[PDB]
């Protein structure tokens, strides 16, 4: 388990600030490129049990995200 | 201390008719005080320092596991329950394993195997707690006087010339009062315990580096711990492999170490220097208040100057909004005020721009003086002018802002000082008044329940939480439920921007 | 990322076997214990988004295992 | 080899038309052929060898960081560049300072650094590639006939009566005529190459631990990799760190030893044996065509024992529904043939379960002589009657389950099996192959998509895949694509409960 | 210094009851200051004089490659890694080729290849950034007197008269006054700092020739570039070409200089020249505010001449509606005012033509002398009256044009003004009025919107969006968008047809 | 890429102020001149794509310019 942000006021930077935009993306993106086909998956998925446009689209992107980083 | 070449720097104006201003003295982040008639007064709180920690757990991260022995029973004929059990720093897990006529068995089955392992552990994470009495800050004030740009920064000729002193801050000494040369005493009423909450913090000693971490984090770790001064080392089969169950043998492997582990964990963590027992953070905040009725201005006796000033080093710009210049006095007339002001024009010279270093005075009365000087021109271009007749000195300068855009980075810097302090934030440069406390109150009752609902959400998470609120309440009937969704998710999105990520 | 599964076929254990029921799930329930006032949002926001109840339990529980597990 | 205390243990029937047999030959397991006239086969695959590993990438989890210096310029100046950039193993990275008057610059703003670090990896997980040339599957036959308990599995003394014999399987040697002094020759045409899949897994030792990864899992760590006899590192800024840009001296500190990290990420990784470039693993299989044409029962048979028979092991199950027991024969009449059978009462001496071992007889002419005989009684109440007459040694039996028990078990374990191996699971224990055929390649077009679309996935996520999938099908309103989805959910929930998770 | 002979001369008249105008002062566009009654005088600013430039980026444009050498390595078996990759100056990448027996290699496929190259840059084009307050701007002012035409022009005759001085205008002093024997002083306030955007110009130099171009464009090249003061060249790749992959070896050249590519790519980058570490431009504009308060005639006490004036060289146009014409005195009586004025008619002799040269007079007592007198005749026949009675001597001139026609060339000249300034043109002329200074305000508040939205387009795609814009606007439906939109494609095409392309 | 005009105030001519009419337009008629045939195509594909007759011209046009110009 991460640490995360501390919620004492730190002008600076923390013990790592560099990978502050990576430490949670790194892992999902490298399991998209693994396995690509995934990807149809879920927007298929969301097309089906859609019942709007926009709830398709955030099925499809909690699918997307859900995938990668399991449970 | 000198706010010059600092990161962040925050100007605040004293009402009048006000003896005392609040502020919440951020860690790093040098405040400046400027009052109608009070010289210039600049804080800024330059570290914290605790004694006397006391341990809490103690981690494992590197284990060595030696001594490995096995017993074996026929299948169906129980468990076979290793005598080294009960013997303590011996850790034993009992597995299965297939048992024919081959192994000497006689019968046929999964025979329950148990091995049992020496578990020791050669260094340890300590974790350390901050007593709320031992922590005292350092809290460091300065008079806007004339000094050389040398060393304005200098301490030693500043604690020599009375300008500037390092006091502390401590729960049993929370008003101290500071005397200096002739500018009077400025009280420092603050309460210590109540700016930085001891009781959510640990202090983890990692091998030599030294960390400030959260005590729900430093509790949820899933490794081998011990309570302090003691070798009972429990959850401890994390750290143990048991390779294969193998008829009457089971070689056993411990996991090389875990200091990559922990270093990657500690994402956010706060680093600290720790010696002799002796915690010395730069950072964090403690809730101010000082009262400037005391304070008092030097040389208001002296006249106005009759030599050249001549500008020994270039206007330059803090990136604030205000210009530093130095000025080298040719005469030798003794201590005297410098008329320096400035002006929007030369035609009509009239004073404009406020002058954050307050009534400048060349202090020696050496015919070669060079005195500092701070000025915050109004937007647009301006005259910087020293005195009048066919003696002045002008200089120009034309600093690159704008109203708007000075209001709307006023407004961020505002909205993130709210966000990185909360509840605390509404008291920076407040003397008081009834807005301020319901502000306040009202802030406390939102940010209790915004913290409860969002306590450890990560940026990424935050921001699509506020991405999802906003296009609910886009898609929202009721008025009122859609402006409180576009109001959550907007504040869950700037929160999430803040971090910058 | 770890390793996950291999594809061989293998009668015996895995480097880690007796975790492998805990590595996908420890890091959820021990965030979810961590702070759980935000289980009554994802429900909430599942309940009241849902046009059926089966999509509302599904929607509060994808939410509710998105937030441990970032991206 | 022998079965004897084996785990999985599998029968299969041998037809009398048919003359050949196919079958997976997985590693760890046990496969024994019950022909109706021949004598029983039962082949098990002891490991696989492999040697000439080359390597492909040297990853560093342990690095060591010193000398560090560090070079900054005015804020108006370009970048500062360190003079110890131009040699190599030094990780440089630049950064940004906050500059004043007091500092020594001139102008204020976000003045630039760069700092330097000397990078040295003290050990390094280095990783090395299989080539499908070198691999030597290692496997055993052998004919039951008479075995002493303790010489059943010695394999010098098995070698000794030309009964069990060794043959490595290399793709230069794919075929191997396992010759027998009396029972025939038993031909295998076993395909090598296509056992194991050498393109898809690398052995990475990580010190003495040695592993078995996946090609796309050991090419995706963020750890600094070099290429084989190469001393330039790349991607050296992930173990290194850089605390906090300070203009005097900027600290550098190296992050722990991620040997830990490794083993954590090494969930599912098979360990195996590495000595002397001499890889030995035994997880795998390959498919073989055993060919039983030349494959006979001896002519010759003894006539029965008449001297008293011990048993000097009484029947054990096996846990697969044979019965394994232990006779010495007293007397010494030479080459006989032991009179035991299994029946269903002492009513009717009809034998209702079939020999696995293939007429059992007294092959030495010695007094004590010891012979090992295993049975498969049928379910229920049995007796296994040892001689005839007078001295007969009736022992009753009773075996666990039902018929109905025992399909249900073996549909559960083909099922296993069919996960477990993919498309090469249809050609296991498939002698026509008439409609195996269209059934393996109707998996393999099913399972082409199947990894193309889910792929390595974990368990807890197939599992909540198959139940989303599940949830949408049952309210699908096409009857075609709900039953598509509802098996699409049954395969991802059978998967997820196959792991035993 | 003297504007005689000199294009975009545009004369300005203050206001009568005003002393003191504001200009721009152009680049090589002199204004001449008419006041009702003080002496009238030009001021030019001469050329934009820096100093003490620091160098940013120091870009490369004639590679040299040498010592290459190739490294191949089989398939499967690794990156290639050449050993002189170690050494910096040798630019290395990776490619892949085909292997075979042939070459050598066991398993044959898509092998790995890597090349060396020394790269050595010959010739570096260094770019260079300017400090705001080394800039100091040389302002020429200049008194129409008594001057003879060849003396006009010459810089020591006007010193030794002391009509003319020359004063550099730096941000240290913005304002500085002029000395004249007897006109008195004349104080100007101008303001350097914001004259010249100094913040977002370099100083590019390309072996012998040095231009200033824009900071966008100069960080935007694709060549390989340095920091300053450093060996260590970046971004390589761009003048080496890898020819052919071949596992023998790789031809490795690098490309031609691109010194020719850069001249070609500098468009609209302005020449200037250097030396000694020294800019010296001619170009940009000084906004300024001149006081003529000190400012003072000469020559009012001399009495009136008496002999006889004849035309020395015949008055000659200069191009902006005035005459320029030398008289030569004939007689001796000292230092006399010569009685000269513009006539509509000779039965009048009423002057209706101001006179540029104002008080024009004689100071020399020599029996010849050359005075030069300039004149600004109306519109139409009129007649150059000197003296009166037998000893008056004509002169007939006719000023082509008209008042309507003069009125349309002085709107498209302030047009021009407007376009090539911006805000700044609203300060030519200015007294202080509310109405100049509305303008202004809203000058800036569309033309920030103006230059954010169209940033660096060329001439030509300025035009085709006016345009279309024109286009859209006449066939649109709302009147206020229509009329935006023609006011948007009027000025797009105005700015297209100004550059005269 | 080219420099374009600078902003700085200069009555004098800039460093290439002859071709300052053809930089931008000599590539183009070499183009065109060399590539006779995009014409029609261009035209086609105007009037095609528009149905008011101004917006055919200005698609013919954008087109004709585009092609030469890639990107
Ligand atoms: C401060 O001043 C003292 C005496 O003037 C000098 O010895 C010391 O070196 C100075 N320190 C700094 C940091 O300038
Ligand atoms: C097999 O039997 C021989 C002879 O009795 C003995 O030397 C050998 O050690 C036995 N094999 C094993 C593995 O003990
Ligand atoms: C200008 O006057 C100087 C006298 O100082 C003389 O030498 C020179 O020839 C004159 N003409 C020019 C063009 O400089």
């Amino acid at each position: 388990q991460t640490h995360g942000e501390s919620t004492l006021v730190n002008k600076k930077d923390a013990w790592l600030d560099s990978t502050k935009a990576t430490r949670y993306l790194t892992k999902t993106e490298n399991w998209i490129i693994r396995n690509p086909g995934y990807a149809l998956v879920a927007v298929v998925l969301g097309w089906m049990l859609g019942s709007n446009t926009g709830q398709k689209v955030i099925f499809t992107v909690l699918l997307l995200l859900v995938a990668p980083a399991y449970s | 201390f000198n706010c010059l070449g600092m990161s962040s720097r925050d100007f605040i104006e004293g009402a009048s008719g006000a003896t005392w201003v609040d502020l919440v003295l951020e860690g790093d982040s040098c405040i400046t005080i400027m009052a109608a008639d009070k010289p210039t007064l600049d804080i800024r709180m330059m570290n914290i320092e605790a004694t006397n920690l006391a341990l809490v757990r103690n981690y494992c991260y590197a284990a060595t596991v030696s001594d490995v022995s096995t017993v074996s029973n026929c299948p169906t004929t129980g468990e076979s329950h290793n005598t080294k059990r009960a013997d303590h720093n011996y850790l034993c897990k009992r597995g299965v394993t297939d048992r024919g006529w081959g192994n000497g068995c006689g019968l046929f089955g999964k025979g329950s195997i148990d091995t049992c392992a020496k578990f020791t552990c050669s260094n340890s994470a300590a974790g350390r707690l901050i007593l709320p009495e031992d922590i005292k800050y350092e809290v460091g004030v300065f008079v806007h006087g004339s000094t050389d740009s040398t060393s304005h920064g200098n301490y030693s000729t500043q604690i020599g010339a009375n300008q500037a002193v390092r006091f502390t801050i401590s729960p049993n000494a929370p008003a101290i009062t500071a005397k200096m040369g002739d500018y009077g005493e400025v009280t420092v009423e603050c309460e210590p315990r109540s700016g930085l909450n001891t009781e959510a913090y640990y202090v983890m000693t990692i091998g030599t580096k030294h960390f400030l971490v959260h005590r729900e984090w430093f509790n949820d770790l899933l490794l081998p711990w011990t309570s302090p001064a003691s070798t009972e080392w429990r959850n401890r089969e994390i750290l143990v492999e048991f390779e294969e169950p193998h008829a009457t043998k089971q070689s056993v492997v411990a996991l090389g170490s875990q200091e990559g582990a922990l270093h990657q964990a500690l994402a956010g963590a706060i680093p600290v220097e720790f010696s002799s027992s002796t915690l010395k953070l730069t950072s964090g905040h403690l809730k101010c208040r000082v009262k400037m009725e005391k304070l008092k201005l030097k040389g208001t006796t002296y006249g106005m100057c009759t030599e050249k000033f001549t500008f020994s080093k270039n206007p330059a710009d803090t990136g604030h909004g205000t210009v530093v210049l130095e000025l080298q006095y040719t005469g030798s007339d003794g201590p005297c005020k410098i008329p320096i002001s400035s002006v929007a024009s030369l035609n009509d010279m009239t004073p404009v721009g406020r002058m954050v270093t307050a009534n400048p005075y060349v202090a020696s009365s050496t015919a070669n003086a060079k005195v500092l000087v701070e000025i915050e021109p109004p937007f647009g271009d301006s005259y910087i002018v020293v005195g009048r007749g066919d003696k002045q000195i002008n200089h120009h300068w034309h600093k690159e802002g704008s109203s708007i855009g000075k209001a709307f980075s006023t407004t961020l810097k505002g909205a993130q000082r709210l966000a990185a302090l909360g509840d605390t934030a509404w008291d920076f440069g407040s003397v008081g008044g009834v807005f301020n406390s319901i502000g306040k109150a009202v802030h406390q009752v939102f940010g209790g329940a915004f913290r409860t609902l969002f306590g450890g959400m990560s940026w990424i998470s935050q921001g699509l939480l506020g991405a999802l609120l906003l296009w609910m309440g886009v898609n929202a009937r009721d008025k009122s439920i859609a402006l409180a969704f576009l109001a959550t998710g907007g504040v869950l999105l700037f929160l999430a921007t803040n971090v910058h990520a």
